[PDB]
RNA sequence: ACUAGCUUCUUAGGAGAA
RNA sequence: UUCUCCUAAGAAGCUA
């Protein structure tokens, strides 16, 4: 039976990645208001301790992301990592308006919550 | 005449492609946009004028 | 991969174009 | 000069243009009123007007009124395209530049209607009255009563007014405390998700004199119509409220120990906040069907993902499940020489062909997903006139009454094609095979009555397609997860079959081109139809820029074959779990989810005959919307003026489903406008005077009717019209039709592009590259599908089925009867 | 490596006729 | 045994 199988792999799948969910935030944000039901689009805003911007091109980088600390979502991120779409590390350096044509253009910013 | 271009276009970001070009994003973006520019292309000047860049693309590597 | 690149090299020459082949001289 | 006026008299009813008592005494306490012996040059229905009737050559009044009220100046017109919101979506902020002036005027109405109210008088609050600026004049038609107790009408003031309130977002200053434009942004608290009071208290003050009630959350509505009245109210009321409040609504479930997030609600955009009905906090033991729903539930995956922020498009993104960022691209096609070899060596690809190889499986760059998926930006919030959609969804039934559905047994369903993939959230264990070989009869059957009383909300991967295309665009395809599909199965595959297995219908889904069924399918459209023309049309991005009140329309008449085996509840609860899983549902491209905006995804179950239904009600209103644009002492018919009269009375005078003239209607438009509709093409024979003088919809009508409807300008290049019948449809399905002589009889046969052919020929999507066998069979079909090319003037297109059937010749179906008998009806 | 529709080719099963 | 029709499986083409 593979019914068995299938339900055995998706309850794992379910288990394995509900780990890094509890981190006493939703603990908070949802005992402190009525029904304790809360929006999904405000878990992760919240709650998400890593984040990660895609920026499409300098002009975007230079807006949002500028420097080794930024603001969103009411909190502050400081910036752990850059990849250059291919799994290639970019240094914070490395970012600049004259070497903007060297790089890919989605950058994968990886941030931790301040 | 332009059919031949085109087709040969074709061929040469198949093997682009199996030659590991999509790892490269930087690389890949311009192979495609020359692509998609010469396939849409009404005159044999502009289509020979980025078939050279495509194959110039192409020659970079030992392949 | 050989064929791609066999047939790509004939369709090539069968073009016959000058820039063409500059770069295909250049490049062998 | 000509005015826009919004007349009802015992002799003509409509709204469009015409060439032109100490009541006022009782009214001048309320200082939404003028001096009475000032006012302004253009009137507020000359914008509602021309911003519902816009066609180019003639939209000097929106421009006039655009360049008076400090919208964009005059230099912003020399633009080419400066209409469009495909192209040029800037011309968005020049229309929300007129939204808080609308909505001055919005209140000033209520104002009115106090005053009306406290003076005691009754009257009809016509558009042609209000100013621009907001004062009211002309009160020649209001009778004095007792005071205190009069009462206005703006039944049809506020439904010709409603397309514009979110087209220009007159209510852009709810966004900001006391409500002024110069104030910051009202720092909603992120966990409020309800806005019932809000919505009630935007309602009494925009709306105070609407007649019908209006309940913020749609689960307390009275009927489809009800739904369709409260949704079109909600889509003007979410606009102000945060975008990261809608979606689903999680809480903290207990499940055996550890606790899940699970959503048990959603927050439409449309449909209010709709609370789950089968929930339980402490769970334990928990079946197969539970599980899987938990599974679907973007619950789980959202709340463990690292919050995105995806600046590469304007959608409001969620989540990223995977830590980096997935850049699938699209490879190119590979190609098969052989064919190509043997096309050049017969004579083909010469220099000034009139055939010429146009179609390529194109490349993408690792952006195409997301930017293909960031041209959800066209569908932007629609507000529909409320009384002419509540009646176009019956005329759009009456086009669905021959059909026959229900809600079916998990037993009788008809699924095919079980080697697909089955969303995201299960696609990394098998295909749909698996989940329908493993859940049993009754667990599906708990599925579906499930989804009956709750809302499942589910994750719509969005992959990249692989097929080949004349334009460069990347065409991205929508799996929608299998439990929103099997769900929709049930509930729909009886309908959808009953559609699919019906000729001579309006909607053409299931029939088939060959064996002169296209014959069939175009003397149907034509059926003695007077003075005939035929009418195509192609809606720009169809499956981007759609609205979702006609998406809502769409669900509920395809829901409307339920009135036995469903309940009200039981039927919005479907339309709810509609609208979570297929409407505004997140998606999910590569590894990160986002939220689409009001897309309707292109992978549902019932994207055609949706799609079908969306594709009617446009065209019924264009009808409408032509027949009351009309000057009713010009129409020398007196039956087409009494006709338009009652169109009037039963869109804005009646509240009722006049099924007496609702069944007049659609047998004048089915006599007179004949539509065939495969899902966004549709064929119309119309009648060539009745157009002419404007009694039924037209090219000019459509374009209208898609720019304040719809959202996007029908460009001329999409459109087309025949003027003589022996040239059948221009173009259906991208099958151009000729009459030609097939058994000593003129049929007409469906030729494709044979450049479209000859691509399909040469260039092979990684199907041929396998094995030599599979090239015969494609190579036959291929055949099938231009041999009419052979009975084309042209020679040069002929010849390609002749190549075709040389390049069969050397297999190593060879007779040119086995493609000749696909065109003889048997 | 989606949904629906139509049409082919190849293996099997059930019916009607010879 | 032959022919015709209807279903089950796989593969392909076209359309939206
Ligand atoms: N699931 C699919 O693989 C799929 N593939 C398609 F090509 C089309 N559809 C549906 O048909 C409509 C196309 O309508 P169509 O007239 O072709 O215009 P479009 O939306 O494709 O845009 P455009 O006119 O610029 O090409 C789409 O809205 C979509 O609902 C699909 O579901
Ligand atoms: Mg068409
Ligand atoms: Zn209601
Ligand atoms: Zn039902």
């Amino acid at each position: 039976d593979k019914r068995a199988k299938v339900t055995s792999a998706m309850q794992t799948m379910l288990f394995t990645m509900l780990r890094k969910l509890d981190n006493d935030a939703l603990n908070n944000i949802i005992n402190n208001a009525r029904d304790g039901c809360v929006p999904l689009n405000i878990i992760p805003l919240t709650t998400a301790a890593k984040l990660m911007v895609v920026i499409p091109d300098y002009n975007t980088y230079k807006n949002t992301c500028d420097g080794t600390t930024f603001t969103y979502a009411s909190a502050l991120w400081e910036i752990q990592q850059v990849v250059d779409a291919d799994s290639k590390i970019v240094q914070l350096s490395e970012i600049s308006m004259d070497n903007s044509p060297n790089l890919a253009w989605p950058l994968i910013v990886t941030a931790l919550r301040a | 005449k332009m059919s031949d271009v085109k087709c040969t276009s074709v061929v040469l970001l198949s093997v682009l492609q199996q030659l590991r070009v999509e790892s490269s994003s930087k690389l890949w973006a311009q192979c495609v946009q020359l692509h998609n520019d010469i396939l849409l292309a009404k005159d044999t000047t502009e289509a020979f004028e980025k078939m050279v860049s495509l194959l110039s693309v192409l020659l970079s590597m030992q392949g | 991969t050989s064929a791609m690149q066999t047939m790509l090299f004939t369709m090539l020459r069968k073009l016959d174009n000058d820039a063409l082949n500059n770069i295909i001289n250049n490049a062998r | 000069v000509y005015r826009a006026f919004d007349i009802y008299n015992d002799k003509v009813a409509g709204f469009a243009k015409f060439l032109k008592e100490t009541i006022y005494n009782l009214l001048k306490d309320c200082p939404a009123v003028a001096k009475h012996d000032r006012l302004t040059k253009y009137t507020m229905a000359d914008l509602v007007y021309a911003l519902r009737h816009f066609d180019e050559g003639n939209c000097d009044t929106l421009k006039e009124i655009l360049v008076t009220y400090n919208c964009c100046d005059d230099d912003y017109f020399n633009k080419k395209d400066w209409y469009d919101f495909v192209e040029n979506p800037d011309i968005l902020r020049v229309y929300a530049n007129l939204g808080e002036r609308v909505r001055q005027a919005l209140l000033k109405t209520v104002q009115f209607c106090d005053a009306m109210r406290n003076a005691g008088i009754v009257g009809v609050l016509t558009l042609d009255n209000q100013d621009l600026n907001g004062n009211w004049y002309d009160f020649g038609d209001f009778i004095q009563t007792t005071p205190g107790s009069g009462v206005p009408v703006v039944d049809s003031y506020y439904s010709l007014l409603m397309p514009i309130l979110t087209l220009t977002r007159a209510l852009t200053a709810e966004s900001h405390v006391d409500t002024d434009l110069t104030k910051p942004y009202i720092k909603w608290d992120l966990l409020k998700y309800d806005f019932t009071e809000e919505r009630l208290k935007l309602f009494d003050r925009y709306f105070k004199y609407w007649d019908q009630t209006y309940h913020p959350n749609c689960v307390n509505c009275l009927d489809d119509r009800c739904i369709l009245h409260c949704a079109n109210f909600n889509v003007l009321f979410s606009t102000v409220f945060p975008p990261t409040s809608f979606g689903p609504l999680v809480r903290k479930i207990f499940v055996d120990g550890v606790p899940f997030v699970v959503s048990t609600g959603y927050h439409f955009r449309e449909l209010g906040v709709v609370h789950n009905q089968d929930v339980n906090l402490h769970s334990s033991r928990l079946s197969f069907k539970e599980l899987l729903v938990y599974a679907a539930d973007p619950a789980m995956h959202a709340a463990s993902g690292n919050l995105l922020l995806d600046k590469r498009t304007t959608c409001f993104s969620v989540a990223a499940l995977t830590n980096n960022v997935a850049f699938q691209t699209v490879k190119p096609g590979n190609f098969n020489k052989d064919f190509y070899d043997f096309a050049v060596s017969k004579g083909f690809f010469k220099e000034g062909s009139s055939v010429e190889l146009k179609h390529f499986f194109f490349a993408q760059d690792g952006n195409a997903a997301i930017s293909d998926y960031d041209y959800y930006r066209y569908n932007l919030p629609t507000m529909c006139d409320i009384r002419q959609l509540l009646f176009v969804v019956e005329v759009v039934d009456k086009y669905f009454d021959c059909y026959d559905g229900g809600c079916i047994n998990a037993n009788q369903v008809i699924v095919n094609n079980l080697d697909k993939s089955a969303g995201f959230p299960f696609n990394k264990w098998g295909k749909a095979r698996l989940y329908y070989d493993s859940m049993s009869y009754e667990d599906q059957d708990a599925l579906f009555a499930y989804t009956k009383r709750n809302v499942i909300p589910t994750i719509t991967q969005m992959n990249l397609k692989y097929a080949i295309s004349a334009k460069n665009r990347a065409r991205t395809v929508a799996g929608v997860s299998i439990c929103s599909t099997m769900t929709n199965r049930q509930f729909h595959q009886k309908l959808l079959k009953s559609i699919a297995a019906t000729r001579g219908a309006t909607v053409v889904i299931g029939t088939s081109k060959f064996y002169g069924g296209w014959h069939n399918m175009l003397k149907t459209v034509y059926s003695d139809v007077e003075n005939p023309h035929l009418m195509g049309w192609d809606y720009p991005k169809c499956d981007r820029a759609m609205p979702n009140m006609l998406r809502i329309m769409a669900s509920l008449v395809l829901a409307r074959k339920h009135t036995t085996c469903c309940s009200l509840s039981h039927r919005f609860y479907r339309l709810a779990n509609e609208c979570a899983q297929v409407l505004s549902e997140m998606v999910m491209c590569g590894g990160s989810l986002y939220v689409k905006p009001g897309g309707t995804s292109s992978g549902d179950a019932t994207t055609a005959y949706a799609n079908s239904v969306f594709n009617i009600c446009q065209a019924v209103t264009a009808n409408v919307n032509a027949l009351l644009s009309t000057d009713g002492n010009k129409i020398a018919d007196k039956y087409v003026r009494n006709l338009q009269h009652r169109l009037y009375e039963c869109l804005y005078r009646n509240r009722d489903v006049d099924t007496d003239f609702v069944n007049e209607f659609y047998a004048y438009l089915r006599k007179h406008f004949s539509m065939m509709i495969l899902s966004d093409d549709a064929v119309v024979c119309f009648n060539s005077t009745y157009a002419s003088q404007g009694l039924v919809a037209s090219i000019k009508n459509f374009k209208s009717v898609l720019y304040y409807q719809n959202n996007v300008f029908m460009s001329e290049a999409k459109c087309w019209t025949e003027t003589d019948l022996t040239k059948g449809p221009h173009e259906f399905c991208s099958q151009h039709t000729m009459l030609v002589k097939q058994g000593d009889d003129y049929v007409y046969l469906p030729y494709p592009d044979p450049s479209r052919i000859l691509g399909a020929g040469c260039f092979v999507d990684d199907i041929v590259k396998t094995d030599g066998t599979l090239m015969i069979e494609r190579f036959v079909s291929l055949a099938i599908d231009a041999y009419p090319l052979t009975k084309h003037p042209n020679q040069e297109y002929a010849d390609v089925f002749h190549l075709y059937l040389q390049y069969i010749r050397k297999l190593h179906y060879w007779e040119p009867e086995f493609y000749e008998a696909m065109y003889t009806p048997h």
